[PDB]
């Protein structure tokens, strides 16, 4: 029937989505940005694993219909994501085959994040921003680890880049770098490979 | 025999100074002699039933029962007769008034004259069999007096709903009266002679007019005055005296009142001009100048000066160098007045014209940075330009404001002290935006988020330009005929439109809103080259005067968007991040501060780290509307800090001034992981910050003794009820700064005990009375909660918060005076709760369908006892003060504690001997509710099980707080059936410990599928100590507990019952 | 005769200016009609 498709392809969605440690009391900024963060990812990974589960076993299984679980099949059949999933930035209201991918680009960056915090060393890291729920939050915290390790005023701390905190994952549009010297060209977008950014108070 | 003679002696008493007591008949007007002095009845009636009351309980009440019982239903039969006497006779006077001044009503209404003349006589009766016998048991001896006055309030109402379509001609007489309400008028034409009653409605009217300066004859206005105290003489006073109509010196004194704010802004700008010639100024010339006008007045020649000195300067750098020095000189010398302690109303006007000469200072240093060389340059010409030309015969149109390609005149309407908006660059955008679009004639339109100053802006360019505004916060039940009445009262009175959320209202009325627009903006081209234009089909005058604009928000709470006709009538202008900084600055250098710059380039960017780094929350505002609250907050506690200083110049910890007002405004908003955050953020910001909180022995200790009072454990912070009493300080705090308050947070945290304890204590130290109204506003409709216009016949009737906001307002039993707290005991949510976005605003008025602006004494506090604020956008969010109640704070011994202390005092069946068995069982079950023991690791347990329906703590607290009641009703009803054997107490004991058992399970597992309540069960079993029945098969609910303190098997109670032939299935 | 449809005396403006339209012959027009279509229809059949 289509529940059988609908739990074949049910199946075939959360291989990529398995598991995220919980790993707080520590003074840097980093460090509970990332503990918070780990948080609540394993707790959308753990409530986006039990739905999943909740409806496998509502399709084939002695297990029945709920309002909540007409919702979820209705929602998944029509493709579109339910509103309890969407709890993190989607432009526009993507589908949910490309959501689940970007969700396990999350995950496995939180576990990659959970297993540099289990050993600064979480300076040492490399982050591409577009998979944390809140890149301003980890701008702030930079600032306010760069602010707390060298005394400095937070008013005027301005950004100096380069192509002491490495990012990645960064898409320009419509131009290139060299020598960190910008470039016209019609290519409609390059990937950064790395960006520094250093706290310069002037 | 005593103490029971003492207590009918305090009966005699009462007696004798209840015979004392009499009605004060005054004669009114060589009419009739009424009674006055109401609410020392009023306190005589309600002290003497709390009397009663209070010797009703204890302890030699029970012998001199017939005679206190006979004084209680006397004074209630005297309470709710003369209750209903004193709206009768309040009805009749401006109705009696109303009758005799006006004209021409005979041979209009003629049944109405009749009834009324009928009515008059029998209440002259009335006022002679008074006046014969004043006593008020006299008075009361008349027998069917209740049935006369309700049949004479009846009347009363009758013809005042028949009268009401009289009002509307004389609303087409004075134009302001199109602002008031039908009661409100009615008392208006009523009492012109007295006059007196009229002083509390010129609020309503006028901007800044709350009562006439009266001459002792009554018949002289002196002038007028504003509700700061600030008072403007007349130079020709109106004559009353020579008898015109009410809305002949009504005119008078609105045309009377622009003359001569004309003329003190001629003479005050004369005493600037010949101030301003000087390089060096003396500060006590400067500061009596300061005393001598008005704070409008003063601000508006300061503008004019600044603007002719800078016009000189640009006739032509040097010039406009010397314009700069002096108005740095003036800045140093307003700094140095107002660094010291001052009266508060020439220290307001300290503060207008501080921000008003830095904004100069600003907009002079924006010109000087670049080369200027004519006044026809546009940079000069981007900003405001006032011209004042002494050669001008007409004082009203001597004044004129020249903004770019724009000109106009002031409409001279007195405001009073009001508040002073911050020339930033985006409101000089928006002054410069909204004035192109009003020269034009057109129609003004902001739009953003919530938290920009949108409205503010907007009112503050009306008080600039002088213009009368009126702020309007329109609903879906405004409709075409509320709309075109409001729009004519604006046409008639030439006052600009504020109207607020206009996005929902109801597409095809806002589409047949347009036509109206359309209309009022052709009327306006045609002044702009005997103007009239067509309003509900009526051609009627139009004041030069007229502007609308158009607060909106796109997609708050999902509202409807404008039609593209009457978006074209509308300019649009986008804020979406003001200036934070420069506000910031001004602010702290207008409260007087030394390292003010500091302060704010240490605040707005602890702002933007504390908007991001807290977690995301419903109830979460970091923008500007919370910082200005922040700001004024820290200016009181730094002059209250001065004065402490003072109490027993020099420098003060202004750090430490602004962390403890940051603390005590947003600590309360937080939940449990967000405090040590903002604690780290006031860390690495401030490095010097510390803080300080309590200090409040006074309040606690009464709050501690009216917890004990009424079955509440007190805590003394660390304790087990601390974190509760800490919230209650923190609810008073919010009570003391903030005007309407969220108590946010999940259900069983106590908060509606809280507002309860918080209001009894205040009672209890300030010595006011605090009244509160509870209402849910989901119980009934948003037609029934704010009130219905009827579209036959335009009437206005009450909602239930109407009713509620009209009876504080009225006041007639002395409601001002004593605490008011309006509880909304509901969920929050954008339907209802965006009709009050202008109460628990700076407007602090609330607005009606029908013109009838209700604005809202301060002694009102608007509160809420909610769930969660999610479903509510941020126009109701970041307009109040959060204060949340985490789940955690009321802990589960609380609730113990609370249920054995009702158990031992307050006996069941409402000293008994039953009551000594409640007590015998609160003493053992008291080692089974405390520390962990069996009821906490049980309901631990619990949460971790599933059940049918969402299980929290209360449901089932409550659930084995009756089964624990039943039980002791169970054993006082053994000890009834038993009289020669009582209840043993080794039995009791053996009984208690097995019936708490199988009333947790019952209780925890009553709720869910028999294997659950089963594993339930064994884990009973498994865990406490207690006897058990030795069955590890049978589970413990499928026993019951005896009057013998053993079990009992269910299944050995159920029989083996056959049934007859008759009755085989039957229901 | 510019006429904008959502209010019950917008509908009566309508249709006296359509009456007087059809015996004088001047224009009448309706702005933003899309917010009543039950009176759409009958403005549609009685044109008709
Ligand atoms: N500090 C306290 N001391 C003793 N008992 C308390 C305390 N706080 C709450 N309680 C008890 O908790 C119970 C429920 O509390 P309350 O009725 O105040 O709930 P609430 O939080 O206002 O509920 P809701 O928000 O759902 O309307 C009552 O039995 C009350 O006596
Ligand atoms: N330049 C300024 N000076 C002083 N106060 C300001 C300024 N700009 C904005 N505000 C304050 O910001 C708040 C914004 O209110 P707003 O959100 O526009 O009201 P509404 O909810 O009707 O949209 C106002 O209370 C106003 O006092
Ligand atoms: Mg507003
Ligand atoms: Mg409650």
């Amino acid at each position: 029937t289509l529940h059988t498709t609908a739990s074949n392809w049910l199946h075939l969605i959360p291989q990529t989505l398995s598991h995220l440690k919980r790993t707080e009391n520590i003074k840097d900024p980093l460090f509970r940005f990332f503990e918070r963060e780990v948080k609540m990812g394993a707790k959308l990974l753990q409530d986006v694993r039990q739905d999943l589960a909740d409806v496998v076993q509502v399709c084939e299984g002695k297990k029945k219909q709920t309002n909540y679980l007409r919702t979820l099949i209705n929602e998944l059949v029509k493709g579109i994501l339910p509103r309890s999933w969407s709890h993190y930035t989607v432009p526009a209201g993507m589908t949910v085959i490309q959501w689940v991918s970007d969700f396990s680009e999350r995950i496995k960056q939180l576990q990659n994040i959970s297993l540099a915090a289990a050993s600064k060393e979480l300076k040492n890291i490399h982050v591409c921003l577009g998979g944390l729920f809140v890149p301003e939050a980890y701008i702030t915290a930079t600032r306010q680890y760069v602010a707390q390790a060298n005394s400095w005023s937070l008013e005027e701390l301005c950004l100096e880049v380069n192509v002491s905190f490495g990012v990645t994952g960064l898409k320009l549009q419509g131009a290139t770098c060299n020598n960190n010297k910008l470039s016209l060209s019609n290519a409609i977008s390059t990937a950064l490979p790395l960006t520094q950014l250093r706290w310069v108070k002037q | 025999a005593q103490g029971e003679m003492a207590l009918e002696e305090f009966l005699k008493q009462i007696r004798e100074v209840w015979n004392t007591y009499e009605l004060d008949l005054v004669n009114y007007q060589n009419k009739c002699r009424l009674i006055r002095g109401w609410d020392d009845l009023f306190n005589k009636v309600k002290e003497h039933i709390n009397s009663v009351s209070a010797m009703k309980l204890s302890p030699y009440y029970k012998v001199f029962e017939e005679d206190a019982l006979s004084w209680e239903d006397k004074l209630n039969r005297i309470m709710a007769l003369f209750d209903v006497w004193i709206d009768v006779q309040r009805r009749w006077v401006y109705l009696e008034g109303i009758f005799t001044g006006s004209a021409d009503i005979k041979h209009l209404l003629p049944v109405e004259t009749q009834e009324f003349q009928s009515i008059s006589t029998e209440f002259l009766a009335l006022m002679k069999k008074v006046s014969k016998s004043p006593l008020v048991m006299d008075v009361l001896n008349i027998q069917g007096v209740q049935r006369s006055l309700e049949r004479l309030a009846d009347l009363l109402g009758e013809i005042q709903k028949a009268l009401g379509e009289y009002l509307e001609r004389e609303r087409s007489s004075f134009p302001r009266f199109y602002f008031v309400g039908d009661e409100d008028l009615l008392e208006i034409i009523g009492n012109s002679k007295n006059v007196a009653k009229l002083q509390k409605h010129f609020k309503k009217m006028f901007a800044g007019v709350s009562s006439i300066i009266l001459n002792e004859d009554n018949s002289v206005v002196l002038g007028i005055s504003s509700r700061e105290g600030e008072e403007v003489m007349f130079k020709t006073p109106v004559s009353i005296t020579e008898h015109p109509k009410i809305n002949e010196w009504l005119t008078l004194v609105e045309k009377e009142m622009r003359v001569t704010l004309a003329k003190l802004l001629a003479e005050s700008v004369t005493e600037v001009e010949i101030f301003g010639k000087a390089t060096s100024i003396d500060p006590n010339t400067y500061i009596t100048w300061i005393d001598k006008y008005q704070a409008q007045l003063v601000v508006l020649s300061a503008q004019i000066a600044w603007s002719e000195n800078v016009e000189t300067a640009l006739s032509s750098a040097a010039p406009l160098h010397s314009v700069l020095s002096n108005v740095e000189v003036t800045l140093n010398v307003l700094a140095d007045s107002v660094l010291m302690e001052q009266p508060p109303l020439r220290r307001r006007k300290l503060e207008h014209l501080i921000t008003e000469l830095v904004h100069q200072r600003d907009v002079t240093r924006s010109l000087i940075k670049s080369k200027i060389d004519n006044a026809k340059s546009f940079e000069w010409l981007s900003q405001m330009r006032f011209y004042f030309d002494p050669k001008q015969t007409d004082v009203l149109q001597q004044l004129s404001i020249q903004m770019a390609n724009a000109k106009f005149n002031y409409g001279f309407e007195y405001l009073g002290v009001q508040d002073k908006l911050v020339q930033t660059p985006l409101t000089d955008r928006c002054y410069l935006t909204m004035t192109q679009a009003l020269e034009a004639r057109l129609g003004g339109s902001p739009f953003g988020p919530a938290g920009t100053g949108k409205t503010e802006s907007v009112k503050a360019l009306g008080h600039q330009l002088g213009r009368f505004v009126l702020v309007f916060n329109c609903d879906e039940t405004f409709d075409f005929q509320a709309m075109g009445r409001i729009f004519v009262g604006l046409c008639q009175v030439g006052a600009w439109g504020c109207f607020d959320e206009f996005n929902r209202l109801e597409e095809r009325m806002l589409s047949a809103v347009s036509q109206q627009v359309q209309c009022i903006q052709e009327a306006l081209r045609e002044h702009s080259n005997p103007i009239t234009c067509e309003l509900l089909n009526k051609q009627v005058k139009v004041s030069p005067d007229m502007a609308i604009f158009i607060t909106m928000n796109p997609g708050y709470a999902g509202r409807s968007n404008l039609p593209d006709n009457l978006k074209k009538l509308f300019r649009s202008l986008a804020m979406t991040k003001p200036d934070r900084q420069l506000i910031a600055q001004v602010m702290l250098y207008s409260q007087g501060f030394r390292t003010a710059e500091v302060l704010a380039n240490k605040i707005v960017p602890f702002f933007k780290l504390c908007d991001e780094q807290l977690s995301s929350q419903s109830h979460y505002d970091f923008g500007l509307r919370a910082l200005k609250s922040v700001l004024v907050s820290a200016g009181n506690v730094k002059r209250e800090r001065i004065q402490k200083i003072k109490r027993e110049a020099e420098n003060l910890p202004e750090q430490e001034i602004l962390i403890q007002s940051v603390c005590e405004t947003m600590v309360p908003k937080l939940v449990a992981e967000d405090i040590p955050l903002l604690f780290s953020l006031l860390s690495d910001v401030f490095p010097g910050v510390q803080y300080h909180r309590g200090e409040m022995t006074a309040l606690r200790e009464e709050l501690k003794k009216v917890c004990q009072e009424m079955y509440l454990t007190y805590g003394d912070g660390e304790e087990v009820g601390g974190m509760w009493v800490e919230k209650v300080l923190q609810l008073y705090q919010i009570t003391q700064i903030n005007h309407g308050l969220m108590m946010v947070g999940p259900s069983g945290s106590g908060k509606s005990m809280a507002w309860r304890v918080l209001l009894k204590a205040l009672e209890r130290l300030e010595g006011v009375e605090g009244v509160a109204h509870i209402i849910d506003p989901k119980a009934i409709s948003k037609d029934h909660l704010y009130g219905t216009l009827d579209p036959n016949t335009r009437e206005w009737t009450d909602g239930l918060f109407t009713h509620v906001l009209r009876k504080i307002i009225d006041s007639v039993r002395g409601e001002l005076q004593k605490r008011q707290w309006i509880v909304f005991d509901g969920d929050v949510d954008p339907e209802w709760v965006e009709n009050l976005n202008s109460v628990l605003d700076d407007n602090k008025l609330l607005t009606l369908p029908n013109g009838e602006r209700l604005s809202l004494p301060p002694n009102v506090r608007i509160m809420f006892e909610v769930q969660d604020l999610k479903y509510a956008t941020l126009a109701t969010v970041s307009r109040c003060g959060m204060v949340w109640f985490s789940e955690d704070v009321l802990s589960t011994d609380m609730i113990f504690n609370n249920f054995l202390a009702r158990l031992r005092s307050i006996p069941l069946d409402e000293a008994s001997p039953m009551l000594q068995i409640q007590r015998d069982a609160a003493t053992i079950m008291q080692p089974y509710f405390t520390s962990n023991g069996l009821v906490t690791k049980a309901l631990e347990h619990a949460f971790q099980l599933e059940h049918i329906m969402d299980l929290t703590r209360l449901r089932c607290l409550g659930s084995l707080f009756s089964m624990l009641h039943q039980a002791c009703r169970n054993v006082a009803q053994y000890n009834a059936n038993h009289p020669d054997f009582p209840m043993q107490i080794e039995q009791l004991e053996r009984y208690i410990q097995r019936y708490l058992v199988y009333a947790i399970l019952w209780s925890l597992s009553g709720d869910s599928r028999l294997k659950m309540r089963a594993e339930l069960g064994e884990y009973i079993r498994r865990i406490t100590t207690v006897p058990l029945p030795t069955a590890p098969n049978i589970p413990i609910i499928d026993y019951e507990v005896s009057i013998s303190g053993e079990w009992s098997p269910w299944q050995a109670k159920v029989p083996q019952i056959e049934v007859e032939t008759h009755k085989v299935a039957a229901p | 005769t510019s006429i904008a449809i959502g209010s019950a005396e917008g509908f009566n403006q309508a249709d006296k200016a359509i009456n007087t339209a059809v015996k004088s012959g001047r224009w009448v027009m309706l702005k933003n009609v899309h917010l009543a279509p039950g009176w759409l229809m009958q403005l549609e059949k009685k044109l008709h």
